[PDB]
């Protein structure tokens, strides 16, 4: 189950 | 670096028998970059129906990929993998040695 | 088993020419992969890589995909971002790498958590051991660190690596305890090739076996030899399982003082091998 958000660099 | 010369192992499945179907595989790993051409030769030729696992990647970042194709093995056919890459100055081609 | 993790690796690469990049999304149980996004592939979903995920709802498979997408969105963007703070030219291609996830140990609880981020293969940023801060490589990575600080980053991903990481892992092994809580021991045995007439390579094999973790170590009269030995990186045989060998070169009639000794989670007690 993937990690809900990805914040950018 | 951003460039490290793959590794390269050639191997069947299982043991090999001759008339016994099996899986002729080239496992390709600790490069970089990415971008890699890997074929598998059947007495020099490309071997056309080929397969390859999705890229992935160790614990250094270096990528690795298996590429794998079904053969039956005879006693006079020759197998072997071929890898070109950025820090190839030429193809490496690696011969399939059934005690390896 | 008991200790297991789940581990999920992204790799996007730079299209300089045109169009976007290439990505690659794929999702292990410990050494079993179970699903993958690519982005060359027709589908444009997640797709199921285990007899055990295939359980799985429409709606867990609408969520992953939505959600392996937005992977890709990120790594787009940082690849813009990053070509921009290295001052490097529109010409190149690059890439950048991304891999975390969770282990919990025998009782099934939190072990540890990860999170690493690579551009080009060097490190970039990574989450440190107690997953509140962040480990910057350089001062384009520390731009990005203070960034994050401000917009609690490290918070939210610490929440799902203690939280749905590790209930969706058990619930996984629970799912597919059949093949992910089943040790396969490895199948040994020894060779013995000639180098001349006088020295021959003694070859000590494991095959079969899972999980990847596994020792072969060679002895000459019980104590641990190095030198005049070879040692294969463990390789996949194709059907889950894996494989490794390794080799040592000897004086040929003196074969009975080696001793291969081998090591795996499916054996009760090593193993010892001698011609
Ligand atoms: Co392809
Ligand atoms: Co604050
Ligand atoms: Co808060
Ligand atoms: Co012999
Ligand atoms: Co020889
Ligand atoms: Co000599
Ligand atoms: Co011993």
């Amino acid at each position: 189950n993937l990690v809900p958000m990805v914040a950018t660099v | 670096m951003i460039q490290r010369t793959p590794k390269i192992q050639v191997y069947s499945r299982h043991p090999a028998e001759n008339g016994k179907s099996n899986f002729l595989n080239c496992y390709v790993s600790g490069f970089h970059p990415s971008d890699i051409e890997v074929d598998l030769l059947k007495n020099g030729e490309r071997i056309e129906k080929v397969e390859h696992s999705d890229l992935s990647f160790s614990k250094d970042w270096s990528f690795y990929l298996l590429y794998y194709t079904e053969f039956t093995p005879t006693e006079k056919d020759e197998y072997a993998c071929r890898v070109n890459h950025v820090t190839l100055s030429q193809p490496k081609i690696v011969k399939w040695d059934r005690d390896m | 088993a008991g200790s297991h993790s789940m581990r999920y690796f992204f790799t996007s690469v730079s299209r300089p020419g045109r169009g976007e990049p290439r990505f690659i999304a794929v999702g292990y149980v410990d050494d079993t992969q179970f699903v993958r996004f690519d982005s060359d592939a027709a589908s444009q979903r997640m797709e199921p890589r285990a007899p055990w995920i295939e359980q799985e709802g429409p709606e867990y498979w609408d969520g992953e995909t939505r959600k392996v997408k937005a992977h890709s969105q990120t790594h787009r963007v940082d690849l813009g971002t990053l070509r921009g703070c290295y001052n490097q030219s529109e010409a190149g291609s690059h890439t950048v790498q991304r891999m975390y996830g969770c282990d919990v140990g025998s009782d099934w609880r939190f072990l540890r958590g990860y999170h690493q981020y690579a551009y080009d293969g060097k490190d970039y940023i990574a989450l440190k051991e107690d997953l509140r801060s962040w480990t910057a490589a350089d001062m384009c990575a520390q731009t990005t660190k203070h960034k994050w600080e401000a917009a609690h980053v490290a918070e939210q991903l610490r929440a799902y690596l203690e939280g749905t990481c590790v209930e969706w892992l058990r619930r996984y092994l629970e799912n597919g305890k059949e093949t992910l809580q089943r040790t396969d021991a490895p199948k040994t045995h020894m060779t013995h090739h000639a180098v001349s007439d006088h020295e021959a390579t003694l070859r000590c094999w494991a095959l079969s076996f899972y999980p990847a973790e596994i020792t072969l170590t060679w002895q000459r009269d019980g104590e641990d030899q190095t030198q005049d030995t070879e040692l294969v990186e463990t390789r996949p045989a194709g059907d889950g399982t894996f494989q490794k060998w390794v080799a040592v070169v000897v004086p040929s009639g003196q074969e009975q003082r080696y001793t291969c000794h081998v090591q795996h989670e499916g054996l009760p007690k090593p193993l010892t091998l001698r011609w």
